[PDB]
């Protein structure tokens, strides 16, 4: 002590808030495109007709 | 001083804050005028009658005075008879700078600076 | 929508004209501010009384508005109640902004902005 007293640091206590991936779970296919849009289709067929 | 504690107690050291000032990428300038009055650390100043630096106030008059126009950013602190570093370049941030009352929301303080190199943006 | 048109006739798939936007080298500055008129790509803005950000037009009311301080351009469009990314600084073409009109030659484009970090050139 005396002017100022002195210290042993001991380790970080190091808080960390993560957020884990529930939703990417459904989404496993991964396009790395260069263009501009992506296109879809769909196409429903009525056959259940008398 | 003299004596040293052998009891057993507890303290704080204290703590720690950053103080983000920059907000973006323009370039930076500077220049050292002499002071007309205090002018505390990143305080916003004008420009006397004299050619001081007196810190931005504005409604100062039927005709406004200089001081109504705000000029520079301060970096060190000065008295009155000293000269103050202060900035004329860059991006600055929103909350770090010392602004005074009835200057609080957000669009007064852009429309300060809406012609300068100055530009105060918000950190996200 | 199908009819699979059995003619015979001329036609353009299009015509592409690109859009130089810079006339120098100076430094960009950006900022995303709201909006208060309906916007589009490269339109000079003002700020209103409220602090918005309308589109630029001189000779609005007597007194000056402040619709008529010209102060960005804009980067992309938005709607009234949408936030814009408008440029602050750089050096930017003569004919690529959308101005309006009254406000046609090379004289009154850099008039316009005299003072700023926008300044306005000519595409050799």
């Amino acid at each position: 002590a005396g002017l100022y007293t002195t210290y042993q640091l001991l380790e970080v206590q190091r808080k960390l808030k993560t957020l884990p991936a529930f939703f990417l779970q459904w989404f496993p296919r991964q396009i790395n495109f260069q263009e501009d849009m992506i296109a879809f289709d769909k196409v429903i067929q009525d056959v259940t007709r008398v | 001083t003299s004596l040293p504690n052998y009891l057993a107690g507890n303290g704080d050291l204290g703590s720690w804050e950053p103080t983000q000032i920059f907000a973006g990428e323009a370039d930076i300038v500077t220049e050292g005028g002499a002071a007309g009055a205090d002018i505390e650390i990143y305080q916003v100043i004008a420009k006397n009658a004299a050619g001081a630096m007196v810190p931005h106030d504005p409604t100062a008059t039927e005709v406004p005075a200089p001081q109504s126009v705000a000029i520079g950013i301060a970096a060190q602190p000065a008295k009155s008879g000293q000269n103050v570093p202060y900035y004329i370049g860059g991006v600055f941030n929103h909350a770090a700078l010392g602004w005074h009352a009835s200057l609080d929301t957000l669009a007064k303080r852009q429309a300060v600076f809406d012609r300068t190199n100055i530009h105060i943006g918000n950190l996200y």
